[PDB]
């Protein structure tokens, strides 16, 4: 039931740079100003 | 193991159970069962949450 929707493209990905991003609380653990390393 | 029941102890079937309490990071899950009084508030006490 399922289709062939790949097309050949010749191009290739671009790469863009991440600043500063994905970054996540590892815990369920409140802190206040505290510098964690 | 070909298990027959004229085996000598040591070779007849153990069955095995092995809890193992985890301890992720959420904020809790089953435990034993207490009682849950109550609470206070303003006075030093013993508690547990
Ligand atoms: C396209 O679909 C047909 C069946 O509809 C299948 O036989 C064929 O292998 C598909 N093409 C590719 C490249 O997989």
């Amino acid at each position: 039931q399922c289709v062939n929707l790949t097309t050949r493209t010749q191009l290739p990905p671009a790469y863009t740079n991440s600043f500063t991003r994905g970054v996540y609380y590892p815990d369920k653990v409140f802190r206040s100003s505290v510098l964690h390393s | 193991y070909g298990f027959q029941p004229t085996n000598g102890v040591g070779y007849q079937p153990y069955r095995v159970v092995v809890l193992s309490f985890e301890l992720l990071h959420a904020p809790a899950t089953v435990c034993g069962p207490k009682k849950s009084t109550n609470l206070v508030k303003n006075k030093c006490v013993n508690f547990n949450f």
